[PDB]
RNA sequence: ACCCUCAGAAGGGAGGCGAAAUAGAGCAUGAAAUCAGUUGGCGAUCGAGCGACAGGGCAUACAAGGUCCCUUGACGAAUGACCGAGACGCGAGUCUCCAGUAAGACUCACGGGAAGCCGAUGUUCUGUCGUACGUUUUGAAAAACGAGCCAGGGAGUGUGUC
RNA sequence: CGCUCUAAUUGGAUGGAAGCAGGGGCGAGAGCUCCUGUGGACCGAUUAGUGACGAAAAUCCUGGCCAUAGUAGCAGCGAUA
């Protein structure tokens, strides 16, 4: 659940800001913002034997 | 009371004559830059090269004055591709144990940056008496 | 801060700095500018004729809307900063001070090496319309002075 | 005040276009040109298309501008920039090197380039740089 | 610490400590954007994808590159003469012989030379070509879309089955 | 070609490692390497592996910064001080 800690919602279109899910003016949860999620990272699940 | 390098500094190698032909071939061709299209546009777009990949990129069209795209055609004569400009053929050394099985005639040796200045001496020393030239010599004052 | 960015000779050389001034870093390197090359002394004089309104300071590169001056000579734009004009003076008494403590004619000495560099801002915030505040700094600047037996 | 030519150039009863055309060349060849009697130089044609086609590139222009000249004097000088590149250092540097007279300031005599003279017994429809300054209303300094 | 300066527990100067203060308090290192000062080049008569490739100016401590220029000569691919002689054509000009000769890019040798001199680097000038980039599109310089600049962040991953 | 960490083999460093700055050399190229200065403690190569591995772009994210600009505002309200 790292990153997906937020309510964070996106504005859409109306203020000349990208599509991002922002909290507190903050952008997030979306892999491409500081503090996101990881987009495909290490999983537990992987057998790695 | 002046700077002098240590080892054989002005050895030059022993070359074939078609070798002499091409190292002297490579030096007056030479080539491109080969910098990444408008990277001079740019300061976040670095001089290494990169593909031009865009559909309707000038450069990737190849369209005279947007510079050349690396090709196999533009190698270097297999015979001299990689020697020092001196003709040698360099040798990476970092330590005196690296200097056993190396032909002065022909190969030219460099020491590792990272190798300390009292290894450096010994290194030097030896490589001297065994009749080979290091490219990156240390200068003392005699 | 800053540090000399400029060799000079102890035995021939005296130096002085301002600390992060609050004043305007513009008004600085326009007064610098003017005066680098004078004599102590004349300095002095000058920024004291430029705080009294005879002498104009000329603004080269910073004059946007400014308007012309005609004691202003080889240019047109600027103005009379007195306070960073102060600044300096406070800066050359430093400098001329040390000078003579040393055993120089701090006056005499010429005015080898002088520039301001904006050290940084003393933020603030101004409430605007519509909800929004904005910034509302006040720049951070540093100078160097160095006299040199003329 | 005064003008050391290499070649002075006899513009009367001569084709102003082909004049032009030469000193044109001569002056990229470092010539230093000088054009005589400018007022007598001909161009062929009928009168009064000719000086139709003169009048209109008085009447163009707006604010950018486009001064034309009125005067035999220079354009003729107009007539031979518009040969050469004179936007370019080269090309400016040749167009300075050339100018234009009403009659003959010099006490020689310009040559007559060949191919440029027109036979006055075998045309009638031809026109004097002078007849259409004094149309374009030049007052007739000369 | 002491001293000097200052309205001054500020700051500044000098000074002491330490291998180091350019380790003196968000105090290891200290990139880019960017600012001040300064150096080289250009610069108040001149034109705009900013450059690539050539070639000139000016600039350059060492090191890590050492070549470069002119006489002559040797070799000499494709190409390839002048002149002279003879013969055609109204003429521009052509044919035949001289002759596949002289010439001919690269490379080498002799002799002479260069050390800002050759390379290279910075900038600038000349020549040729040249209306970014990525995307959308039949068609983009586009009066179609995206970005002020830089740094760092930012997209084929796991399980099961075939 | 380059990046991380693991392993075997094998090397470099306080006689100065990584990094950074400017500079020299090699490779068609990804990129490799040397010199000088700074830095003051770590760093490689080969082979087999490992992957949270490569950015100019997403009105992309965060931080920092320039021009804008010494500019707009610090006048307007029946309370002109
Ligand atoms: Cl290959
Ligand atoms: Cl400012
Ligand atoms: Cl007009
Ligand atoms: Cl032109
Ligand atoms: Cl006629
Ligand atoms: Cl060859
Ligand atoms: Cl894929
Ligand atoms: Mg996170
Ligand atoms: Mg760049
Ligand atoms: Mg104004
Ligand atoms: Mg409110
Ligand atoms: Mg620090
Ligand atoms: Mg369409
Ligand atoms: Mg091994
Ligand atoms: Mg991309
Ligand atoms: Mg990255
Ligand atoms: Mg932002
Ligand atoms: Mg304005
Ligand atoms: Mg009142
Ligand atoms: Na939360
Ligand atoms: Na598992
Ligand atoms: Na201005
Ligand atoms: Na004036
Ligand atoms: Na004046
Ligand atoms: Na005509
Ligand atoms: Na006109
Ligand atoms: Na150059
Ligand atoms: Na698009
Ligand atoms: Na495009
Ligand atoms: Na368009
Ligand atoms: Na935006
Ligand atoms: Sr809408
Ligand atoms: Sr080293
Ligand atoms: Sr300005
Ligand atoms: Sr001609
Ligand atoms: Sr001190
Ligand atoms: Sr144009
Ligand atoms: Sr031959
Ligand atoms: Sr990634
Ligand atoms: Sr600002
Ligand atoms: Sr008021």
């Amino acid at each position: 659940y790292a990153g997906l800690r937020t309510p964070a919602e996106s504005f859409g279109s109306g203020r000349g800001q990208a599509h991002v899910p922002k909290q507190d003016g903050r952008a997030r949860r979306v892999p491409q913002a500081v503090k996101g999620r990881s987009a495909h990272p290490p999983k537990t699940e992987k057998d790695r034997s | 009371t002046e700077l002098q390098a240590r080892g054989l500094t002005e050895k030059t190698p022993d070359l074939s004559d078609e070798d002499a032909r091409l190292l002297t071939q490579r030096h007056r061709v030479g080539k491109p830059q080969f910098n990444r299209q408008d990277h001079h546009k740019k300061k976040r777009v670095s001089t290494s090269w990169r593909k031009p990949r865009g559909q309707l990129s000038k450069q990737r069209r190849g369209i005279k004055g947007k510079g050349d795209t690396v090709e196999a055609g533009f190698r270097s004569p297999t015979a001299v591709r990689g020697k020092h400009p001196s003709g040698f053929e360099e040798v990476r050394v970092h330590n005196v144990d690296d200097l056993e099985g190396v032909d002065g005639d022909t190969e030219a040796v460099r020491i590792a940056s990272k190798v300390g200045a009292r290894k450096r001496e010994r290194i030097e020393e030896e490589a001297e008496d065994a009749g080979i030239r290091v490219l990156n010599p240390t200068y003392v004052e005699v | 801060g800053i540090s000399y960015s400029v060799e000079a000779d102890p035995d021939t050389t005296a130096k002085a700095m301002l600390r992060e001034r609050q004043m305007s870093f513009k008004h600085s390197k326009a007064i610098a500018r003017e005066i680098k090359g004078k004599t102590a002394g004349e300095a002095v004089d000058y920024l004291e004729a430029v705080i009294e309104g005879d002498q104009p300071v000329p603004f080269k590169q910073h004059n946007s809307g400014v308007g012309h001056k005609s004691k202003v000579d080889g240019w047109d734009a600027g103005r009379y900063p007195e306070k960073a004009s102060k600044a300096f003076l406070d800066l050359l008494e430093n400098a001329v001070g040390n000078a003579d403590h040393q055993g120089f004619d701090g006056e005499a000495m010429t005015i080898k090496h002088v520039a301001a560099h904006k050290v940084g801002e003393q933020q603030g915030r101004k409430p605007r319309a519509m909800g929004r505040a904005s910034a509302w700094n006040s720049p951070q600047v540093d100078v160097e002075l160095i006299l040199e037996e003329p | 005040a005064e003008f050391d030519a290499d070649v002075i150039v006899d513009a009367r009863d001569c084709i102003m276009g082909r004049v032009a055309s030469q000193v044109a060349e001569q002056a990229l060849d470092g010539e230093t040109v000088a054009v005589v009697n400018a007022e007598r130089a001909v161009i062929t044609g009928r009168e009064e298309q000719i000086v139709e086609k003169y009048e209109k590139r008085v009447d163009i222009g707006n604010d950018n501008g486009y001064f034309y000249p009125k005067r035999p004097d220079g354009i003729f000088k107009r007539t031979i920039r518009g040969m050469l590149p004179h936007k370019k250092q080269r090309g400016r540097e040749a167009f300075e090197s050339v100018r234009v007279y009403l009659g003959n300031p010099y006490d020689e005599d310009g040559e007559v380039l060949d191919g440029t003279s027109l036979d006055r017994l075998s045309n009638i429809k031809f026109v004097t740089l002078g007849e259409i300054s004094e149309t374009l209303g030049a007052n007739k300094t000369w």
